[PDB]
């Protein structure tokens, strides 16, 4: 059959159901309970819907069903379309056609109810009291008008004869005939281009689009109205809610027989010409049918539901019994995959994995079945059921040529990115547990304790292609989300490696002059150890001075036997540096990147497997154990303690004097016991030295110890100095929920003995500890699931972008030292046509290239300071994405391809970290404070310095200070790259005057928040106020007044004698001085003191656009703008004078700052730093790129606080996907100042711009809303709003007439298809292309 | 020979998804039957086979086509 | 909970400002609960199940 | 019981406010509006809800400085509904200025 | 009226999880009233200002553990739905597994 791709859910014509199905019904006798045989016509039985048994019929004659289109006695002859229960479905014929509720109540009245006509009045002439009268004239009352019984009477008395009024839906079917659409919505036009009402517009706009949904649908709207109605087949009913009955004694039996029957009287007392009451009745009777048989009929909150009232609702059973979430969500027949207990298998090359032996002769049992079909060793399947039951030889035979190279999946539970499942190959293992690849531990998040995981077999050859061509573990090396490595080996080869490769002084072997090298035959035979000194031997080495080849040297290194041994590991010629050091997981996970940045894809993974096993190999021969002596008591703890406990002593001491308080005795508790852990934790580290010695004395060192905790605390794997200071030494502060910590901690350690009261005091840091793994997992799991639900309909469906503009890449980091490089950020992404060296006319790229680590070494080589990118949002692509802008695709290395899913693996990336953030960096105390001595803002790195947004204050010292709000520095590195983003206060205090560069110490800041930058110019005496009370009532040499409640600016005095600048108000103003006291200039005259980064729920609010606490508000384009510029009676701060007009002109309640007081013209995206920043406000003034910074860098912000690392391309989607809904003010073709799509609007601008027009509709300015209607933004009905009610999504796209046209991932997920990414749209260009080809 | 990584494979047709289809196409033949494979089987699968058929570079987009209308033309 | 005479500070749940209020809610063996309440204009009120 | 029956129902207590009270100013409606934004909303959590689930009214807000600072759930949305409802009654309130002008 | 949809859908799903995972105690038996809290709950906040208008769910709390400290009013009026889920389905997932070890015929 076809496929569906874009079908409209246009409304059934009656012609079209007429020629669905055609025949005449009566006299409904459809089910008899008694005989249980094919009975007459009827309606919904056996003589409908063809035969009941698939092949034969019961009519008396012509059973083979020669002809076709005739129904002669009992049973259905044609079918002509389809198979036996695909075919046409039936007709029921009413004398009255009532209308379908869907459009009368549309929850509420939104489609198919608007006719400048009320819901309630429509509501009532619906009802048996009232009609509407058509075909008027003539009179004084119109057709829209309302009437009663008495009304009406007096309304036939009057006009007499050719009075038409009809109780049913046929007055509105005249009336919709009557009424023309075209000159409906010429009027509409008219009246919004006339009226000027606010909710006016809204709804005028509705109408219009509406009615353009009407004419350009080309369908009649009096189809709505049902005429001839098609039924639903008997079997397409599931089993009812309660127990188990039959199809025929179903729920939907009972309203079907009574529709029919009210059907029938109707007719019935239409033959007999029955009065008026009574025809009124039965039609009542019958639109109370209907409208009982479509929906429920509630009007309200429906307080009670009648006993479980049998199928109220069709939508209820659209909606919830068969389940629009039929697909994928309930797990639906996992099907020959099941569970085991994960076990390590200790071989089996990278893409390989054990599997049990009596679960592998039952996954693949079908195809045992086929294949003995096949060799002619089983004749029938139940010789086949048998030879399996035997289990013979010859079964294992074919069980192995099965299982010989077939892949298959592993699939944890958890599953919160893309690598949780993984492509192996099976090979038999004795037992009923699952061996597993060692190193692949950190990609299922997961130890070895028992966990399970499903075992999915591919069924069929695509299956088997999908698994071995992407899915495979040697196919994923790197990260998919950071660029890491993710496969890392946990301390066994580590500590093999890191054993392997450590140096001892005077051991047995010396002065080793070896070719080979081959240093391991002297270790297996006698006289060597692997950890001897240094000795020189001869190691050949490649390297790449030749491009495509390799350059062989020769030279004698001093090393160790380890590292000779560990050489004949490496293949092609590694750099020598890189294992010449001490390895831990730092080192090896260093090697194995170069390894894979070096020698590609094809290397690594062998390098990686044979690493692996030598680690195995010799941590075996290695055998480290963990004993007594290992562990050391410091010999001078004790003393230690009793210093501190003597501390104490003092401190309670102080506690009998009345000096400390509360609070500040349990700071100095902290502090005392934390300097106490510090000294115990030195002298741990000075004591783990010399204690396994070999015999040697009289060093300086004396023999480093090779004991298995200072290893594993060295090698930095595993061992952390966090719980060696809590195994030895002392352990500490604990964890409590309460915040508060005993005033003496544990002295001793796990060496030791402890106290009862020590160890019922350590359990609570258990107890805060065990409650942060059960929280946070379904917000977690939510935040997912509502990133996959905005962000599924963005798939790469072009080849080149075709850009010039892209975003700007800068290099920002946080407070303090360096966190980020440019040199990550430059990599991946493909850069733009021109990069620019400080020296004039010299380039790099041509046009374009792939950024790999040459053109990084050739970036560190040189001097670089901004780098143009082709990047997201401008040039956007029509219908996906074209995506060469996202260049190096993480977890390969290769171009970008067509078809790859973009957005579900953003979900993802932002997922992937934990349950709770662990930012406390220490223990529960810590004496956090906010500024010890000063804020200490000054430059570190070499370079001149540019001040920005600054001015020139004039000051009777050296140093010339600001009162700027925001002020940045830019620093020199190497061509103007800043890689110092100090936060610089407001107005901070410069030390160093304005227009003087320096480089190289001279701390230029020193900031104190206690002060204040309201300082005087001019030297002169202080402004002569009136002092009066009630202004001295502020909060955080006294305050005379106070601009708040009412410092406002006034004239500055400029002479000694005489009494005579701009004074910003912050918020908090208190007068430091006294009204006729000499002072001078840049002296203190008031001071006084007066965004929100970091947690779980921040990243819901920069994922969800939410509108924050304190809002901003730009500025625009140039115009006059000052203190007060004509400020009105009420709700301060209107700017009125704009030279050049731009009648733009904003009420502000007067809760906000005072905005300017400096650049008298301003420019369209000036900052105002109003607190919070708002990002509609951005992306409508500035424009896509401050959003896009705003967002990507607060995201990294967030990230950057626990460690976590992120690439911004995932991020950037995401914003991407937020950007739609693009309001429009010039009005075009098909649009008058409403929001469409943003490629709808791309494809009308270039159908304005191409064949005709100059330039209709332009100017339209983009939105931010976030997660509620950018997720309900999918213009396709099939994922428009799938958790929300169906029939109410039906409804609108049928009336609208909108197409699906393939954008989408979840889309063909709930329909059920072949999505559009991967391979899949490999079949869907073939498609489009054999298409085209014939 | 157990394949590894089909990247030697993407380097004649660089897309990694047109590569599961033609592959598929290729392999349906000679799993039905009336077709002899031009490699001969080192002990395995229909599927190692097709990856080294790709690999080796002997059937694409073209020779599948020029194939199919040679067996339309000839039945 | 044993039937007597219980004390709560309440943290400043429902007026979240930082104030306390302090309450007696008598247990009894079986049968209603008596609370009572302090106001944010320091008045008292009383809570019946 | 929707959005349009709450709707029509201030619609229609703002009409009675303003042939009550007789304002004719627009810096005069405070005492009234907010008084139709006080009398339009239910009591019954049931009732509130109900709006919710019907077209004409959103989650997201205008300023954020009309919401008190709680704990619970029905305050927050309570205060959106008046934050929705005297969103509609400025532009209401406008257009019944008009018709008070001209009708009488 | 929306409320009585939920919960038969939560007690079809449960009662399929208790028949897959086939476990038969009353004390490792959670991970299936997990999987009923985390699928049968309504994803945006049409359906959840929808269900709870109707009847059989309130405001109140029977744990204080389950309740979550967050200005997000949707976040809290999800675990409502999901504790008052698991509450009304113990009593109703023992039922079934009284009813559960003679029911197949096996």
């Amino acid at each position: 059959t076809e496929e569906f791709d874009a079908i409209k859910i246009a409304l059934a014509s009656p012609d079209m159901i007429r020629s669905w199905s055609f025949g005449e019904v009566k006299k409904p006798e459809t089910i008899n309970y008694r005989t249980f045989k094919p009975e007459r016509d009827g309606l919904f039985c056996a003589r409908i819907f063809g035969p009941v048994k698939d092949y034969e019929c019961l009519c008396g004659k012509y059973k083979r069903l020669k002809h076709r289109g005739v129904i002669c006695e009992k049973c259905g002859v044609e079918v002509t379309q389809t198979k036996v229960r695909r075919e046409r479905m039936g007709h029921i014929e009413l004398a009255s056609p009532t209308a379908h509720i869907w459009f009368l109540k549309s929850l509420p009245s939104r489609i198919g109810l608007l006719l400048d006509m009320p819901l309630r009045d429509i509501e009532r002439v619906l009802y048996f009291e009232s009609y509407v009268v058509i075909e008027g004239g003539m009179t004084n009352l119109e057709r829209q008008q309302i009437l009663t019984e008495e009304q009406y009477l007096d309304a036939l008395e009057e006009f007499g004869d050719e009075f038409d009024a009809k109780m049913g839906a046929e007055a509105i079917q005249a009336l919709l005939k009557s009424m023309d659409l075209e000159q409906e919505c010429e009027q509409l036009r008219e009246e919004l281009n006339e009226t000027n009402s606010e909710t006016k517009r809204k709804k005028l706009t509705k109408r219009i689009k509406l009615l353009e949904a009407f004419v350009q649908s080309g369908n009649k709207p009096e189809w709505m109205i049902l005429t001839v109605l098609p039924v639903l087949p008997p079997d397409l009913r599931p089993l009812v809610p309660l127990d188990g009955g039959r199809f025929a004694t179903s729920d939907l039996n009972d309203l079907y027989r009574r529709v029919i029957n009210r059907n029938n009287r109707l007719k019935r007392l239409l033959d007999l010409a029955a009065p008026d009451i009574i025809v009124r009745n039965e039609k009542r009777m019958l639109q109370e049918a209907v409208d009982a048989l479509l929906d429920n009929g509630r009007r309200g909150r429906a307080i009670t539901g009648s006993n479980k009232r049998p199928l109220k609702s069709l939508a209820d059973m659209i909606k919830g019994k068969q389940g629009r979430f039929r697909q994928n969500l309930l797990g639906k027949r996992v099907d020959y995959s099941g569970r085991s207990v994960i076990t390590v298998g200790p071989y089996l090359r990278l893409h390989q994995c054990g599997l049990p032996k009596k679960m592998a002769l039952e996954l693949f049992k079908p195809f045992i079945y086929g294949k003995l079909e096949l060799r002619g060793l089983a004749t029938t399947i139940k010789a086949a059921k048998k030879m399996v039951e035997r289990e013979e030889a010859v079964v294992w035979d074919i069980l192995d040529e099965v299982i010989r190279e077939h892949p298959v999946l592993l699939n944890r539970a958890p599953t919160l990115h893309r690598l949780g499942i993984q492509a192996f190959e099976p090979v038999l293992i004795e037992g009923k547990a699952i061996q597993l690849h060692p190193l692949v531990c950190a990609a299922y998040n997961a130890d070895f304790d028992g966990d399970q995981m499903a075992v999915h077999v591919p069924l069929t050859l695509e299956a088997q292609l999908e698994a071995r061509a992407l899915m495979m573990s040697t196919n994923n090396i790197l990260s998919p989300a950071n660029g890491e490595p993710i496969i890392v080996p946990s301390q066994d080869v580590v500590l093999g490696l890191y054993y392997m490769t450590r140096d001892c002084v005077n051991a047995k072997g010396e002065g080793m002059v070896l070719t080979g090298p081959k240093e391991a035959e002297r270790l297996y035979r006698s006289g060597l150890a692997s950890l001897h000194a240094r000795v020189k031997v001869r190691i050949t080495e490649y390297e790449k001075d030749a491009n495509g080849e390799l350059v062989a040297k020769t030279s004698l290194k001093d090393t160790t036997v380890g590292r000779a041994i560990l050489w004949m590991i490496v293949p092609k010629g590694l750099p020598y540096s890189i294992v010449n050091q001490a390895l831990g997981k730092k080192a090896i996970s260093k090697m194995l990147n170069t390894c894979y940045r070096i020698l590609g894809l094809k290397p690594t993974v062998i390098f990686a497997d044979q690493i692996m096993y030598t680690g195995f190999a010799y941590a075996a021969r290695s055998g480290a154990s963990v004993g007594i002596d290992d562990m050391v008591i410091p010999e001078k703890k004790h003393e230690i303690i009793s210093e501190a406990e003597a501390e104490v002593a003092e401190i309670q001491e102080q506690f009998q004097s009345g000096l400390v308080t509360a609070g500040e005795r349990y700071n100095k508790v902290i502090d005392i016991w934390a300097a106490a852990n510090d000294r115990v934790s030195k002298a741990m580290m000075d004591n783990l030295q010399t204690e396994t010695v070999i015999n040697r004395d009289g060093q300086e060192e004396k023999q480093v110890s090779f004991n298995s905790i200072y290893m594993m605390a060295d090698s930095g794997a595993r061992g952390s100095a966090a719980q060696i200071r809590q195994l030895a030494g002392m352990r500490g502060l604990m964890a409590k929920p309460d915040g508060s910590i005993i005033e003496t901690p544990i002295t001793a350690n796990f060496r030791e003995g402890l106290n009862v009261l020590q160890y019922f005091i350590s359990t609570h840091g258990a107890r805060k500890g065990l409650a942060d793994t059960a929280l946070k997992t379904a917000n977690s799991g939510y935040l997912t699931r509502r990133l996959v639900d905005v962000a599924q309909d963005l798939v790469v469906t072009e080849d080149d972008c075709g850009t010039h503009e892209g975003i700007m890449m800068t290099p920002v980091i946080e407070g303090g030292d360096v966190k980020e490089p440019l040199r990550d950020r430059v990599l991946g992404r493909v850069t733009a046509e021109d990069v620019l060296k400080p020296g004039t006319a010299d380039i790099l790229v041509p046009r374009n290239t792939l950024l790999h680590e040459q053109w990084c070494d050739l970036l560190e080589e040189n001097s670089v300071d901004a780098v143009k990118v082709r990047s997201v949002v401008s040039c956007d692509t029509d219908f996906g994405v074209c995506a060469h802008c996202y260049g190096r695709d993480l977890a390969r290395g290769h171009i970008i391809n067509k078809g790859e899913a973009i957005g579900v693996i953003a979900a993802q990336s932002i997922g992937e970290p934990g349950t709770q953030l662990t930012m406390r960096t220490f223990h529960i105390g810590g004496a956090a404070s906010r500024a010890a001595a000063e804020s200490s803002i000054q430059v570190k790195n070499k370079g001149s310095i540019k001040l920005s947004n600054v001015k020139s204050v004039v000051n009777s010292s050296g140093k010339l200070v600001i009162t700027s709000r925001n002020t940045e520095l830019k620093l020199i590195d190497e061509f103007g790259r800043t890689k110092e983003s100090y936060k610089v206060p407001y107005g901070a205090v410069l030390a160093k005057g304005d227009g003087e560069q320096v480089a190289g110490g001279e701390t230029v800041a020193n900031w104190d928040p206690h002060t204040m930058p309201v300082i005087t110019e001019v030297s002169g005496f202080v402004r002569f106020t009136d002092m009066i009370d009630g202004q001295t009532i502020t909060r955080q040499s006294l305050v005379v007044l106070d601009s708040a409640e009412r410092r406002p600016a006034l004239k500055i005095v400029d002479a000694q004698g005489n009494d005579v600048a701009q004074y910003f108000l912050p918020g908090k103003a208190i007068v430091q001085l006294e009204d006729g006291v000499q002072i001078s200039s840049g002296d203190t005259l008031a001071r006084i003191p007066q965004d929100i980064t970091g947690g779980l729920p921040r990243v819901a609010d920069l994922f969800e656009a939410r509108r924050p606490k304190e809002p901003a508000i730009l500025a625009e384009i140039s115009g006059i703008v000052s203190f007060g510029k004509e400020t009105k009676g009420k709700r301060r701060l209107v700017i009125t004078p704009v030279d050049g007009s731009d009648p733009y002109e904003e009420m502000i309640p007067k809760w906000r700052q005072l905005n300017v007081f400096e650049g008298e013209r301003v420019e369209r995206g000036d900052v105002i730093s109003d607190g919070p920043e708002a990002p509609h406000d951005i992306l409508r003034l500035r424009g896509v790129h401050a959003v896009t910074r705003y967002i990507v860098n607060e995201v990294q912000d967030v990230y950057r606080l626990q460690g976590v690392k992120i690439n911004d391309k995932h991020i950037e989607v995401i914003v991407r996907q937020m950007l739609r809904k693009a309001t429009i003010v010039n009005a075009g073709s098909s649009d008058f100042l409403e929001g469409e799509q943003v490629e709808y609007s791309r494809v009308k601008i270039a159908n304005r711009e191409l064949e005709a027009n100059g330039k209709v509709g332009a100017t339209y300015s983009r939105d931010l809303l976030g997660i509620t209607k950018a997720s309900l933004a999918t213009e396709s009905f099939i994922s428009a709003a799938s958790f929300q009610e169906t029939t109410r999504v039906l409804t609108e796209a049928a009336v609208a007439g909108k197409r699906d046209e393939l954008r989408g991932l979840k889309e063909n997920v709930i329909v059920g298809r072949l999505i559009p990414a991967g391979t899949g749209y490999a079949y869907h260009q073939d498609r489009m292309r054999r298409r085209a080809a014939g | 020979m157990a394949r590894v990584t089909v990247q030697d494979a993407v380097e004649k047709i660089g897309n990694r998804f047109d590569l599961v289809l033609v592959a598929a196409r290729r392999a349906r033949q000679m799993q039905v039957g009336g077709k002899d494979p031009l490699v001969p089987e080192e002990n395995d699968k229909t599927t190692v086979i097709a990856l080294r058929e790709i690999e080796e570079g002997l059937i694409n987009n073209q020779i599948l086509d020029v194939r199919e209308r040679q067996e339309q033309q000839e039945q | 909970r044993s039937p007597g005479v219980f004390f709560d500070s309440d943290k400043g749940k429902t007026h979240s400002s930082g104030k306390v209020l302090y309450n007696a809610r008598i247990i009894p063996y079986r049968g209603s609960w008596l609370d009572f309440e302090f106001d944010p204009k320091d008045n008292l009120f009383v809570r019946i199940d | 019981m929707t959005y349009n029956n709450v709707f029509d129902h201030a619609y229609e207590m703002l009409k009675e406010n303003i042939r009550y009270d007789d304002i004719r100013d627009t810096d005069d409606l405070h005492d009234a509006i907010h008084m139709a934004a006080d009398n339009a909303v239910p009591h019954y959590y049931a009732d509130i809800f109900s709006v919710m689930a019907s077209e004409g009214i959103d989650l997201e807000f205008e300023d954020s400085g009309l919401m008190p600072d709680t704990k619970d759930v029905i305050r927050i949305l309570q205060a959106r509904i008046y934050e929705q409802l005297t969103i509609d009654l400025w532009e209401d309130a406008e257009d019944l200025l008009n018709e008070y002008l001209e009708e009488v």
